[PDB]
């Protein structure tokens, strides 16, 4: 909290990089060495309207995510706070260039991903997820919308505005965050006040969200009514698309499935999560032991993959201009660009908010009569 | 100018862009325009040494 | 010495090759060949040898000879200078009557003559019209000045070079014909702007900022004022444009000598090095350069005995443009200038292959060379490898001159610091940044205590006797007199609005300080002055805008008065607004700049001052009645508007009996009471009784149209809905906006607001008129009402009434709502993309793609045929205009937008394929396909009937515009299958389709 002048002298802005609800990030260099930096501009008075408690409650709220992230400091894969700069009026708070956007205008550039690059998010995800809870830290607040991509591919957290300290043997509850991201337990505490509290579980449920809609494209859970989504939620009955399913792996699924527990104590945690056949890999080892009937197996696998890889192959079809004349959809190629040309078409009606998604643009229901049945 | 030393100077120059200093007319301008148009005495000795 | 000899060498070069026909008396040389003429740019380059070698002359001479030759070449530069002046000086008239209003026939003519400097054409046998030539002129005539050389001698010269300073300070609104004399890309020459002739002009109006014409002997009275908002609107509109010659020629080689040796005007170097990567990949021959692509000048076809181009230049000038080694000879100059050497060896050695020797043996510099007229077929299939044969004019001094002041350059007997004495090279030093210092002041007592009381210590307007404070436009009209001179009839600067970057500075009047404040706080203009969030944004843009540039000498000063309509309704406070403001710039911190409060006794010691010399001495009866008796302000309104249109232009009402109370003054007195009230409601009513208008607004037109962009004012249908494709005056643009708003008089100030809005928006989010081409303002305003009839629930007489009373701000919000984008859901946003046609970025080169495999494609009769493909290009604008037109015939949106995404679909369908369909295509048949097969599949699936209703004007299925694109049950999988089958329909078969 020193005097506006150090900054004044050391840092100069630069041209705005993006904007937000009250905040702007602008572009500054460090004199002393030319080296590019990103600054947070918090105007705690919000431009004179707001009545002193509001500014009270922004100053406290921004001095305790100071002081909370003052100590996550030291991962890679976390943002760093470089300098801190305060005013009456401001706050200047200096962070680390990424160089690019963050996750939404990369899925919706993209329209989909595959599995190579989701492995590598999602072993960063819940390796930092479980350094967050080794160190009794909890976040609430993981969406797309907040993990930042470099130009290696690289991730990391960002805006824990909602992040706090919690004591062993405490059970929050507080409602906070976007519906579509909200587990059970939380609606549950909004419901009724009889229940304990939750945990770590809200944020495996927002990781199996997150991987849901990076692998299908579309959240698993929305609708254009609030009330109705909340009891798709709860009554969590999930489903999975027929033509659009399969061409992946059961271990992916299985993994899907396995995220995704209603059960607060059947979910699994990140050490589980991350022993999961998915993330196996080797490097060498020579101490592979066993009896002949392991000889013989080996043997056997090894035959049928030599056999089933030539089988795969032939297993492709032609083009079959006829059956696009029946249906285009059924083929890889033709429902990919059809996609991602109706994506680039349609481009500018994808943001925040639950009112408009990414999941109002697909129709997979057969849009009919049985459309008067909505809810009761 | 060392410091709080640094304003008679100030006062100084301020002076003397003014014009005068103590009743005795003064000029201020680049060196290149007073150079040229301006008769320059020549040192030719040098050479012949 | 060896110095010696080469120096007599050049001199003998430059003796034989250009002073031969120096042609004394008059002292200007003809314009080579057997012409008899004097074209200024080339007299104007034709000197910089002789001035160079005389400079190299002049600092070694020490001897009687060598002080001779260096006396005779200065007095033949200036002889040439004079006589140059002189037809300039001889035709006053024209330049006093191009002063006021903008025209190619009051303008000075290009070509000069010979002895007796008469006239050899008239006002329309060729083009008079060339800013580059006079800019480049002045430039070099400032250059010569502080170089130390004498070309002035009398006073009213000097008035008549402040006149022409005016003559060309308005060069980056005024389209031109071009250096070419050639107009636009094609000819019927066209005025239309370029990027050559405004980077000529910055660096003239920057050269001459206090540059003395009489020397270091001058007087009180010896320096050419200029401003400095034209040279930032310069830089702008240049930083803008800078990678392409104009809207018609991808690039003209021509910018070259913008960004090099002549007239360093240009920043950010990168945008250097790309536009130099560009020529050199693009216009790069053999034995020269071209000056742009498509251009038949001497070529063995055209029948060079005709002018004005038929529109059939399909493949008659392609590929074989000629040569130009003249921007082969810029690049060893621009090369040898800063810091580059190998660069100038490659250059000199590829030159020195091209040269000519003709009498004497000595360097001689060819125009062009002609491809042969039989090897033409080859040149089509392999580019740049035919053998070309000198043709055309050779004693091309230009070149020669050019080339031998490179060469003079490069052998070490000159620096480069003594051509510009005035140090232009340093253009790309960054500068770090300024301080900006803002005093406040009250205009009472009452405000003093109010400030007080909350904190804030200003001082009111009395108590500073010494220094006065009065608005901009006094100081408009004190600007009016400058340069006046009586007996050759000079009316001195005419009137013009004041930029910030010209006010925030001091000035001295008769011994006395004076200080004006800035123009947006006049509310005798206009109505958006009396919002305190736009005099907020204003504040705010406007630091923003002096922090950026700011150059010059001296830390800004602005004046911010506090006014009595900045306080609230009851009057005894000030508004939370502008408290928040107040707090901001105190503690060194608003907008995006620093800023300093203080009293104007600290500023005055330290702030840049303006010594200022010139301004120092030498039954309508009945009506009325009821008028008078009667109370509202709707009536109000309403029986002025009838008096003033029936009988009262200018006549006295005769309500007071002792004054004489014109229609006039009754209506600026209901102002008063109106602002009161803030109703706007009658207020923009009265306006357009007195028909105000908005200052700046031919400068957002201007911002507007180099974007690349067509602007359109009124309402559908044409014939009375125009287009202004090209800037035009005040006047005019104020007579065709009247025109098109007709009668309803607030549509006028509708457009003129809504313009200004964009105007102030795009320059800070320069990103959502994407998928944008073409904008009007009247449709905007339809979209307006319709948005607010849907949001209101209510009819559209009272969804106008509801937009007509909004404030500003309200309009601003809602134009930012609609440009970012933010049954019933899916139908109105197809009706909006209609209303708006955003059709995709790379929606044309796709429909240029499928044009080039079939015969056309026919929308309802009209079609398009193929043969539009090869005399077009995708990168210009008439293809553009072509398809939007077609695609326009249709009135209804949702119809234009599925006829895109139809059309798009053939584009990706006919990718998979490898055929020629050879037959045209219907796109309201594979619609009309998709839809039949979409009720079909809708019937097979058992929905009622009232599900499957039918629109009564379309054919249409309403619920095929309510559903998604993109699915297993969207609209793309139908017209995929119907584009499909209709590609069956006509085709021999056999599809064969891989990919």
């Amino acid at each position: 909290s020193h005097s506006a002048q150090d900054f004044y002298e050391n840092y100069e802005p630069k041209e705005i990089l993006g904007r937000g609800v009250s905040s702007v990030v602008r572009r500054c260099i460090h004199k002393p060495t030319s080296q590019e930096y990103a600054v947070k501009v918090i105007d705690v008075t919000g431009g004179g309207s707001f009545s002193p408690e509001e500014v009270r409650e922004l100053r406290e709220a921004t001095l305790k995510e100071v002081d909370i992230l003052r100590k996550v400091s030291g991962h890679p894969n976390i943002i760093q706070l470089k300098d801190t700069y305060e005013t009456n009026t401001f706050f200047f708070l200096v962070f680390d260039l990424m160089k690019r956007g963050e996750l939404f205008d990369y899925l919706t550039e993209k329209v989909t991903l595959s599995e190579k690059e989701t492995r590598k998010i999602m072993r960063a995800l819940l390796e930092v997820i479980c350094t967050l809870h080794k160190l009794n830290i909890v976040h609430r607040d993981l969406k797309p919308e907040n993990i930042l991509l470099d130009d290696n591919m690289n991730i990391k957290l960002t805006d824990f505005g909602f992040s706090c300290q919690l004591e062993p043997g405490e059970r929050l509850r507080e409602v906070c965050g976007t519906p579509s991201y909200l587990a059970p337990e939380i609606i549950e505490c909004s419901m009724n006040e009889d229940h304990p509290g939750y945990g770590k579980e809200v944020d495996m449920w927002s990781t199996g969200v997150i991987m849901y809609t990076l692998l299908a494209g579309s959240p698993p859970f929305w609708h254009r009514k609030q009330m109705l989504m909340l009891r798709m939620i709860m009554s969590g009955n999930y489903q999975f698309g027929s033509p659009e399913w399969d061409d992946y792996s059961d271990t992916v699924k299985d993994l899907v499935s396995r995220f995704l527990v209603v059960q607060p104590q059947n979910r699994y945690t990140a050490e589980e999560a991350l022993a999961h056949p998915f993330f196996q890999q080797y490097l060498v080892e020579e101490v592979r032991h066993f009896s002949p009937r392991g000889k013989f197996k080996v043997i056997a696998l090894t035959v049928l993959a030599s056999v089933r890889i030539y089988y795969q192959y032939r297993r492709v079809k032609p083009v079959t201009r006829e059956i696009v004349i029946r249906d285009p959809y059924a083929l890889r190629p033709l429902r990919r660009l059809i996609d991602a040309y109706a994506f680039r078409i349609y481009g500018h009606w994808v943001k925040k908010g639950q009112q408009q998604n990414r999941a109002a643009l697909f129709e997979n229901t057969p849009k009919a009569v049985l459309l008067s049945l909505a809810e009761e | 100018i060392r410091g709080s030393r640094f304003n008679p100077i100030l006062d100084m120059l301020a002076a003397l862009k003014k014009g005068i200093i103590g009743g005795v007319k003064v000029h201020v301008d680049r060196l290149q325009t007073l150079i040229s148009g301006a008769v320059v005495e020549q040192l030719d000795f040098l050479r012949i040494s | 010495s060896n110095s010696g000899v080469r120096l007599d060498g050049y001199a003998r070069l430059v003796q034989q090759t250009i002073l031969c026909h120096q042609n004394p008396v008059t002292g200007l040389l003809p314009a080579s060949y057997d012409q008899k003429d004097a074209w200024v740019r080339d007299n104007v380059y034709s000197i910089l040898a002789v001035w160079g070698l005389g400079l190299a002359y002049r600092k070694n001479a020490d001897r009687d000879e060598d002080k001779a030759k260096a006396y005779e070449l200065e007095q033949s530069v200036v002889k040439l200078m004079r006589g140059l002046l002189h037809c300039m000086i001889r035709q006053v008239d024209k330049v006093e009557s191009f002063k006021y209003s903008q025209s190619t026939k009051d303008s000075l003519h290009a070509k000069y003559n010979t002895k007796t400097c008469a006239t050899v054409v008239g006002d329309d046998q060729w083009g008079h019209l060339q800013l580059d030539a006079t800019s480049v002129y002045l430039l070099f005539l400032a250059q010569m000045t502080a170089s130390g050389l004498h070309i002035i001698h009398s006073l009213d010269e000097v008035n008549f070079i402040q006149n022409l300073v005016f003559y060309i300070e308005a060069a980056y609104k005024t389209a031109d014909f071009g250096i070419w004399e050639r107009g636009d890309k094609t000819n019927q020459g066209i005025s239309e702007l370029n990027a050559s002739s405004v980077g000529m002009a910055k660096a003239a109006l920057e050269a001459l900022d206090e540059l003395d014409l009489f020397g270091v002997k001058g007087g009180p009275q010896s320096v050419i004022h200029v401003l400095a908002d034209e040279v930032q609107h310069c830089q702008s509109i240049l930083n803008s444009l800078l990678p392409r010659a104009s809207t018609s020629k991808e690039v003209d080689a021509s910018l070259l000598s913008v960004v090099s040796f002549p007239a360093f005007a240009v920043e950010d170097s990168q945008l250097v090095e790309l536009t130099k990567q560009e020529i050199i990949t693009k216009l790069q021959g053999r034995y020269g350069c071209c000056r742009f692509l498509r251009d038949g000048y001497k070529t063995p076809k055209e029948d060079p005995n005709r002018l004005y181009y038929e529109p059939a230049e399909l493949k008659l000038f392609e590929n074989i443009e000629c040569e130009w080694p003249l921007f082969w000879t810029y690049f060893i100059l621009d090369g040898v200038f800063s810091g580059n050497a190998e660069q100038v060896q490659e250059y000199k050695e590829a030159l020195e292959a091209v040269l000519i020797k003709g009498k004497n043996g000595v360097p001689l510099l060819p125009e062009l060379y002609s491809v042969p007229p039989d090897r033409v077929d080859e040149e089509y299939q392999n580019p740049h490898t035919v053998d070309r044969v000198p043709m055309g004019k050779l004693p091309h001094m230009w070149g020669q001159s050019l080339y031998i002041l490179g060469s003079l350059m490069a052998e070490g007997f000159l620096a480069p610091g003594e051509i510009d004495p005035l140090n232009r090279r340093f253009s790309t030093v960054p500068k770090p940044d300024v301080v900006v210092q803002v005093s406040i002041l009250a205009e009472t007592e009452e405000i003093k205590t109010i400030l007080k009381d909350k904190g804030i210590y200003v001082e009111t307007i009395a108590e500073v006797y010494p220094i006065r404070v009065q608005p901009a436009r006094i100081l408009s009209h004190i600007y009016s007199s400058l340069g006046c001179n009586n007996r050759m009839k000079l009316s001195g600067r005419p009137y013009r609005h004041m930029g910030v970057l010209g006010t925030s500075k001091l000035y001295d009047i008769r011994k006395t300080i004076f200080t004006f404040t800035p123009q947006f706080i006049d509310q005798q203009q206009f109505y958006l002055a009396l919002d305190n969030k736009m005099i907020v944004e204003m504040l705010r843009t406007d630091l923003s805008y002096l922090c950026s540039r700011w150059r010059m000498t001296g830390q800004p000063t602005i004046t911010f008065p506090i006014s009595h309509s900045m306080l609230d309704e009851d009057g005894t406070s000030l508004n939370s607004s502008i408290l928040a403001a107040l707090r901001k710039m105190q503690d060194g911190y608003f907008g995006g700049a620093r800023v300093q409060t203080g009293k104007l006794s600290e500023f005055l010691t330290t702030s840049c001052c303006t010594h200022l010399s010139f301004m120092d001495p030498g039954d309508f009866k009945a009506l009325v009645l009821q008028l008078k008796e009667t109370s509202s302000l709707q009536e109000q309104a309403d029986i002025l508007y009838m008096l003033y249109t029936m009988k009262g232009p200018d006549w006295n009402t005769e309500l007071y009996n002792e004054r004489s109370a014109t229609v006039r003054e009754l209506l600026t007195e209901l102002y008063g009471k109106v602002g009161e009230i803030r109703h706007w409601g009658l207020i923009r009513y009265i306006s357009g009784i007195l028909r105000k208008k908005v200052e700046a607004l031919d400068e957002a037109c201007t911002d507007l149209l180099s974007h690349q962009k067509h602007l359109t004012v009124g309402l559908p249908p044409e014939p009375r809905e125009k287009t202004i494709s090209a800037p035009l005056p005040y006047e005019a643009l104020t007579q065709l906006i009247d025109e098109a708003s007709e009668g309803d008089m607030s549509i006028s100030i509708l457009t003129q607001e809504i313009m200004v809005y964009l105007a102030m928006y795009m320059r800070t989010q320069p990103g959502l008129f994407a998928e944008m081409f073409r904008l009007r303002i009247g449709l905007i305003i339809q979209v307006m009402a319709t948005e607010l009839a849907h949001s209101l629930r209510c009819s559209a007489e009272e969804a106008t009434e509801g937009l007509m009373n909004l404030s500003p701000s309200a309009m601003k919000n809602l134009l930012h709502h609609i440009l970012s984008g933010k049954q019933g859901q899916w139908q109105r946003r197809r009706r909006l993309d209609g209303a708006l046609n955003r059709v995709p970025v790379g929606f044309y080169q796709k429909v240029w793609k499928v044009l080039q495999k079939c015969h056309g494609l026919s929308v309802e009769g009209f079609v398009l045929p193929s043969s539009t493909t090869r005399e077009m290009t995708p990168g210009e604008i008439k293809f553009s205009v072509h398809v939007e037109s077609v695609l326009n015939r249709v009135p209804q949106p949702e119809y234009r937008q599925l006829l895109v995404e139809a059309i798009l679909v053939l584009t990706m369908l006919a990718d998979i394929e490898i055929h020629s369909i050879g037959s045209i295509i219907a796109v309201e048949k594979i619609v009309h396909i998709a839809n039949d097969l979409f009720l079909q599949e809708q019937k097979t699936l058992g929905a009622d009937d009232t599900m499957l209703a039918k629109d009564p004007a379309s054919g249409i299925c309403t619920l095929l515009y309510d559903s998604a694109p993109s699915g297993r049950f969207g609209t793309m999988t139908y017209l995929s299958k119907a584009a499909a089958t209709y590609v069956q329909e006509f085709l021999p078969h056999s599809i064969c389709a891989m990919q």
